[PDB]
């Protein structure tokens, strides 16, 4: 409703870094604002692509941004007559960020990792590395829970269970307000997908530089499974957190799962300990249902609602015909110990191959009513094809259908606008939470600032 | 006595038209000042109205082009005929209805185009060696139905990236196979092999020069491979007159868009051609997987007909892709390939038992209806799409155009086409909503108050302007 | 397998001192080392692993460096509990192996034993046997030699030697020699001695006795 | 905390076997590796091996294969050892070791299990007095306790009450059978103008003897 529309500040990397695939709001420990920008091509030292992370101080003109230097040096240690090897070519480090206090948390999901035992191996293979910075401090580390040590015999012997050589940590990241790390990995466990959560403290206080496989004793890793509906289901696609089971003592876990039960899609909450709560399934197949998921109470009643997309939903139309436009599901969480139902309300996009649904970005109470607002990205919507981010506002009922106010790419065709959100964070200090958007395609990011209502 | 078109008071002929169908007009001079001017063409001739200033259209459908529907699509230059009439002139006055008919015909002995798209991932090693006498044996069994039957065939595995693709030992990238005791080809995502031929010794003989390759995950991108065999015409060599069917084999599940993302692969598919004279997918690791309807879009935009020819593992997978892809078949392929033959003849009778019309650039002022004759001569209202059909069967419906009102532009046209066929009919309508005697009107008439207005039709106008 | 030759064997070394230990490989191991700490009497305690970085909840005097086949433990300002054994181990591959082990012992001024030479008792005699006892006592250094003489002739079989720990107190050691023979060998010969070798007096210091003669 | 309990000191007789175990105090034995080394005085320290109680895989110092076997059962939170046809050489002290962070480095150690092989039989210790020859102004006495097994002993003057001037050594092995010495030293004013006397326990037997030091 009172974005303005008009007057935006506009971030910018390096040609063909895709600069803005992943951003985040980082207070540093005095409070001032600052945006981390994820660009997952950025070019390393041997003039390849590696990815890389920027740090954007707020200025209303924008521009560029200094770099958050990271090691970028493939890593070889000869230990226990064995040989670990990093590769960090194409790792796409800055393919999604996050922060949380005064620590920024960029992850590599393509980061390659094998072992070397005489004549075998343990398999060249993207088990995914995420590196951590106090950006005032100069403090760095590591965390990297599917590398292994186990040859590639093992694996066949036992029908590949507990695989975590393709992980792929850090696909998808979030932060308890407790101060843990959780990592989806939509490739462990032979592609049916895993999480890894460990505390961000005890990441630093047992990181050593060149150790490249050590223990986290206080990580907690989810589980195989048999199952056959959980397999290729990629879970940990998308994460987030949330209070869902009344306890406030504990935080619970919503993983989507876009490709659960042969593309059917599921998302599922969890306790702390990997425990199923609920499921919801996806309408459709291949819609992707699960693709993105966000949780905030949109109808102020201080229970968290939980949002999925489903950027493939294919709407039907007139004469039997199906057209891909996208969808967003909103689940109301209902009154003390009960299933969360039906959903309250179905968005649907309207232009084809919009994908409708594809980001969803809490915004906080945008025009400051007393409910919380989101924003839905359509990165190929919008009549000229160019990419939309849509606001539905909060309401006693849930949200409103329609959307209060629609943001046009300011980009040329083909920059994804959209497909990377953030809001409910105030940058400018005027009172009202802002919204960053970002265009991976452009290599830009677009910063729209929150006005008194008009 | 007084009708509607009387009571209602008309000022022109325009307006006394767009009363009702049945309303006329009359233009003649001597007419007595008390007497209606608008009403039924009986009562105006009963008041000694001059017949030849009598403005009375009448809607009609007459045929332009009504060739006779074609026994055998063999022979012609594909001067062959599905659709009679093939053309048609209408005529319609304000809120108006006429009804006009069509036939279709699924003719015998029409050509066919077989594109045999295989994986070829280590899961169908047993299976490669059951069709390699296919191409002749197929021969054989579609004789009985056309004579023109041209096949080719084009193979698939997934995109050869990390981590579908073993990418360790070094050898592993020559031979991935190599930590077992066997040889494999390197992978490769989808590799054209041979050109829809009427020779069919030449797809026995790709065949049986074809093998195996291997990758990690149990989904295939077999619909890349769909997507470039569907929109790179002429590489595959589809005939512009003939029905395309395009065999889809695998015995797994398939990779789906967005699935690329864990390759680093976040491009939206683009729906063009990317085969080059490498006959390799040249954007397979650049490029993520086609979505349903984008598939969609182009084997309606080709006239593909998809056919799953898929192990009973999967079978239910496929089916329910199949709902979400209006006019694919699914059949139900053996372990080991050996009963693909049986399947594609009873896909092709399946395929063309339908015949279901489709309407396109009809104005937004027109609104049509459908009654069916299936069968022997079994009308059924409301419903334009028959199905349990044979070859050389033959239906027709009979249709109604209602129009509202009047529009602005007098002639427009539209298509009547029924899916997948090659021929249509066209309607080219007609609006017929003014008088004749209007091309002849007086502007500023000394008849009509001193020049202030226009004569036309016997009567006085008010001018522009007023 | 990878041999670890760790150096010096033992060291004299006083409080506040600044020492360091060595460790070297018969061949590179790239920082794969670790060193350990076991307090006399007690289990072992991690140090250092990788080289230079410290266990959890060891002080920060400790230290290593190092490279390629030569690394080092080095100790700021010694503690009173810092006195114990020391061991490096390396596991750049398997098996893993260890150093032969250092030991930090107090230092001080030199001092000369107290002998004292016992014979047997009259209960061993009346069973069979016969031990004499040398007893050595309060003596820094460590380093004695301890030589026993029937009728003025050295004897080798039979001897049995035990010494102490260094003493919480006096910061000294201790020696006990027990020469046994059986009753009928201990009658053919009538004079018992045995001599000390200590860097404290170049003239071995000797205590004796005569059978039957008291 | 991390905490390796393991288990009791062992007296076995050679060829037999035996099973020592190190039990995890707050955190899952399945966590890391877990590695044996054997301690000796004379030849130092030696690895054993490793497991990963995670899947069961091992790996051994080729000197010791046969006679280490190295087990792990998750339920109870253990790890075994197995060592069998043992021999005097096999008398040692063995320690359950695991790493801190580092996936092959050796930080936390048990207390260690202390094992003694022999033929020998529960023997009583012979006490001898050990008086000085037929002077100075200080003066020393003795006391020798031969051919007790097992171990150990408890060894004290005048019934713990003469306590400071003393010197007890530690036990030596002499053919199967331990031998022990202490000193005790005071001035000439003291001895024999006050009784003293070596009280002396041996538990494994049951006997506490005590004899009175007489002079010549
Ligand atoms: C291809 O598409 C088909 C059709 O959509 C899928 O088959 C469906 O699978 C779902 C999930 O397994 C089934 O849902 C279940 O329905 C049961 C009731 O169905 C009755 O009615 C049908 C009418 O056709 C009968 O055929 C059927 O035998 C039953 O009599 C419920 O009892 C189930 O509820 C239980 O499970 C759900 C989770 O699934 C829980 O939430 C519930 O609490 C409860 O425990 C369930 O709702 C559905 O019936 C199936 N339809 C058909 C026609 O078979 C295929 O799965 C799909 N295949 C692939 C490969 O994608
Ligand atoms: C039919 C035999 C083909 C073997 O040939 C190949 O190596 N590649 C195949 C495909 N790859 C595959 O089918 C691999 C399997 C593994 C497997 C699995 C599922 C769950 C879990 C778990 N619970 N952690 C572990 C493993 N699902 O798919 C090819 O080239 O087509
Ligand atoms: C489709 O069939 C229906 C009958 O089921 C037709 O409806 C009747 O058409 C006759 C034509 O002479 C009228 O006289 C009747 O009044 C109609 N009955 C109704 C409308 O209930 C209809 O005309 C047919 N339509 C087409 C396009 O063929
Ligand atoms: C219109 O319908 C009538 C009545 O059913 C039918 O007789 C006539 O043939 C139809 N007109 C045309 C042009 O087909
Ligand atoms: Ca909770
Ligand atoms: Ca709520
Ligand atoms: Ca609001
Ligand atoms: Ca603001
Ligand atoms: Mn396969
Ligand atoms: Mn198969
Ligand atoms: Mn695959």
């Amino acid at each position: 409703l009172n974005l303005d529309p008009v007057q935006l500040t506009f971030y910018a990397g390096p040609n063909g870094s895709q600069f803005g695939f992943s951003l985040d709001f980082h207070k540093d420990s005095h409070g001032r604002v600052a945006i981390v920008v994820g660009a997952p091509r950025t070019l390393g030292p041997s003039q390849e692509e590696t990815g890389g992370v920027f740090l954007c101080p707020w200025r209303a003109e924008g521009g560029q941004c200094p770099s958050l230097l990271f090691d970028l040096r493939d890593e070889t240690r000869n230990v226990g007559s064995q040989t670990l090897q990093t590769f960090k070519a194409r790792q796409g480090l800055g393919a999604s960020v996050v922060s949380w206090s005064d620590v920024i948390v960029a992850c590599a999901p393509w980061q390659h990792w094998n072992v070397l035992e005489k004549t075998e191996e343990a398999e060249k293979t993207p088990v995914g590395s995420c590196f951590l910075a106090q950006p005032e401090s100069g403090r760095r580390a590591e965390y990297s829970p599917c590398r292994g040590n186990t040859l590639s015999r093992i694996y066949v012997e036992n029908d590949f269970s507990w695989d975590k050589r393709y992980c792929e940590a850090g696909f998808s990241s979030v932060v308890t307000q407790a101060g843990e790390l959780v990592l989806g990995a939509p490739g462990g466990y032979y592609f049916l997908g895993l999480l890894a959560q460990a505390p961000v403290a005890d990441i630093f206080s047992s990181y050593r530089p060149g150790i490249l496989l050590w223990h986290v004793s206080s990580q907690s890793l989810s589980f195989d499974s048999s199952n056959p509906e959980y397999f290729d289901g990629y879970w940990g696609y998308s994460v987030a957190v949330g209070e869902f089971d009344g306890d406030l003592n504990t935080t619970e876990y919503v993983v989507g799962a876009p490709t659960w039960s042969w593309t059917l899609g599921a998302v599922e909450i969890l306790d702390s300990y990997y425990q199923r709560l609920h499921r919801l399934r996806g309408e459709q197949m291949a819609s992707y249902f699960g693709h993105s998921v966000a949780v905030t109470d949109v109808n102020g009643d201080g229970r968290h609602d939980l949002l999925v997309g489903a950027p493939l939903y294919m709407e039907s139309r007139a004469d039997r015909k199906l057209a891909e436009v996208g969808r967003v599901y909103l689940f109301l969480q209902p009154r003390g110990p009960h299933a969360l139902g039906a959903p309250s309300l179905l968005l649907t996009g309207t232009q084809l191959y919009g994908r409708f649904g594809s980001a969803i970005a809490p915004l906080g109470d945008l025009d400051r009513d007393g409910y919380n607002d989101i924003a839905v990205a359509a990165p190929y919507g919008g009549p000229s094809g160019r990419g939309q981010v849509l606001v539905f506002l909060g309401q006693s009922e849930g949200l409103r259908s329609r959307p209060s106010q629609v943001l046009d790419s300011p980009f040329p065709t083909g920059s994804a606008f959209g497909f990377s959100l953030r809001g409910a964070v105030d940058i400018d200090d005027n009172g009202y939470p802002d919204l960053i958007v970002g265009a991976y395609g452009a290599n830009q990011v677009a910063v729209y600032r929150a006005q008194p209502v008009v | 006595g007084p009708n509607i078109c009387t009571t209602r008071g008309v000022s022109s002929c325009q307006q006394c038209l767009a009363v009702s169908p049945m309303c006329a007009w009359c233009s003649d001079e001597a007419l007595p000042l008390g007497s209606p001017r608008c009403d039924l063409k009986e009562n105006l001739l009963k008041d000694n109205c001059a017949p030849e200033s009598i403005e009375f259209p009448v809607s009609e459908a007459r045929v332009l082009e009504d060739r006779p529907l074609s026994d055998k699509g063999s022979g012609d230059s594909s001067q062959v005929t599905q659709v009679s009439p093939q053309r048609i002139a209408l005529r319609l006055r304000p809120d108006d209805s006429k009804n006009f008919s069509i036939q279709v015909r699924q003719v015998e002995d029409y050509p066919v185009d077989i594109y045999y798209l295989m994986d070829l991932s280590y899961s169908m090693k047993d299976d490669l060696w059951s069709i390699q006498n296919l191409g002749t044996k197929l021969a054989t069994q579609m004789r009985k139905l056309t004579s023109n039957l041209r096949i080719g065939f084009g193979a698939f595995v997934d995109k050869p990236v990390s981590p579908y693709m073993y990418i360790s030992p070094p050898e592993a990238l020559e031979n991935p196979c190599y930590d077992m005791k066997t040889t494999c080809l390197p992978m490769f995502g989808y590799k054209h092999v041979l050109t829809l031929t009427d020779q069919v010794t030449r797809f026995n003989e790709e065949v049986k020069k074809q093998s195996v390759s291997r990758n990690r995950d149990a989904p295939e991108g077999g619909f890349d491979a769909i997507m470039q065999a569907t929109v790179c015409d002429e590489k595959i060599g589809w005939r512009n007159d003939a029905s395309h069917l395009l065999v889809f084999t695998t015995d797994a599940k398939t990779h789906i868009a967005l699935d690329g993302r864990l390759a680093g692969i976040v491009q939206p598919n683009d729906g063009q051609c990317h085969v080059g004279s490498d006959n390799h997918y040249s954007a397979s690791t650049t490029m993520d997987y086609p979505s349903l309807g984008l598939m969609t879009e182009k084997l309606s935009q080709k006239n593909i007909n998809l056919i799953f020819a898929v192990t009973e593992n999967v079978v239910n997978l496929y089916q329910n892709y199949s709902e979400l892809i209006p006019g694919t078949t699914v059949g139900v392929l053996s372990m080991d390939s050996s009963n693909v033959l049986q399947l594609i003849v009873d896909a092709y009778g399946k395929i063309r038992s339908k015949v279901e019309l489709e309407v396109r650039d009809l104005p937004e002022e027109l609104s049509l209806s459908f009654n069916a004759t299936c069968l022997n001569n079994e009308v059924i209202p409301g419903l334009k799409s028959c199905m349990g059909l044979k070859i050389g069967d033959t239906v027709s419906f009979s249709i109604e155009a209602k129009v509202r009102g009047c529009p602005q532009e007098k002639e427009k046209s539209f298509t009547i086409k029924p899916v997948g066929f090659k021929d249509s009919l066209i309607v080219q309508v007609t609006f017929d909503c003014d008088c004749a005697c209007q091309a002849q009107a007086e502007p500023n008439s000394h008849r009509c108050n001193n020049g202030n207005g226009t004569f036309e039709c016997g009567v006085c106008r008010c001018g522009p302007g007023w | 397998d990878i041999l670890m030759t760790q150096s010096p064997s033992s060291m004299s070394v006083s409080l506040g001192d600044t020492v360091s230990i060595t460790c070297h490989a018969s061949q590179g191991i790239s920082s794969n080392i670790g060193w350990l700490q076991q307090k006399p009497g007690k289990s072992f305690m991690g140090l250092i692993y990788y080289g230079t970085n410290l266990v959890d909840g060891v002080p920060s005097r400790f230290s290593g460096s190092g490279s390629g086949a030569d690394y080092s433990l080095t100790i700021s300002s010694l503690d009173s509990e810092d006195f114990a054994d020391y061991y490096c181990v390396q596991y750049a591959q398997l098996p893993y192996t260890f150093g032969g082990g250092t030991k930090l012992e107090i230092k001080r001024a030199d001092a000369a034993p107290t002998v004292s030479i016992f014979p047997p008792s009259s209960e061993q005699l009346t069973s069979g046997g016969a031990s004499v006892v040398c007893f050595l006592n309060n003596f820094y250094p460590k380093d004695i030699n301890v030589k026993w003489k029937i009728d003025g002739s050295e004897r080798q079989n039979g001897v049995l030697n035990s010494w102490t720990d260094q003493d919480s107190k006096d910061s000294t050691y201790s020696m006990s020699s027990t020469l046994t023979l059986t009753k009928d060998e201990y009658e053919r010969h009538n004079s018992y001695t045995c001599e000390a070798t200590h860097k404290t007096s170049t003239s071995p210091i000797v205590k004796s006795f005569n059978r039957n003669e008291c | 905390e991390v905490q390796l309990q393991q288990s009791g000191a062992e007296l076995v007789k050679p060829g037999a076997s035996v099973k020592l175990s190190c039990t995890a105090s707050g955190f899952n034995i399945k966590d890391t590796y877990v590695h044996w080394v054997k301690q000796r005085p004379e030849q130092g320290l030696e690895w054993i091996g490793r497991i990963d109680p995670a899947n069961g895989y091992t790996k051994y110092d080729p000197k010791f294969q046969g006679k280490a076997t190295i087990t792990a059962d998750t339920s109870s939170n253990t790890a075994y050892l197995q060592l069998s046809s043992l021999t005097s050489e096999d008398t040692a002290v063995y320690y359950c070791v695991r790493p801190l962070y580092d996936y092959y480095a050796m930080d936390y150690w048990g207390q260690g299990t202390s094992v003694t092989v022999s033929s020998a039989k529960t023997t009583a210790p012979s006490v001898y007095p050990l008086a000085p020859v037929c002077t100075g102004s200080s003066v020393t006495l003795g006391c020798l306790v031969k051919g007790y097994f097992p171990e150990p002993v408890t060894l004290t003057w005048n019934s713990g009450s003469l306590s400071s001037g003393v010197h007890t050594f530690p036990a030596v092995l002499q053919s199967d059978l331990y031998t022990l010495s202490s000193s005790v030293t005071v001035t000439s004013s003291t001895w024999p103008s006050q009784s003293i006397t070596c009280n002396v326990a041996h538990p494994a037997s049951s006997t506490k003897v005590d004899k009175k030091i007489e002079p010549r």
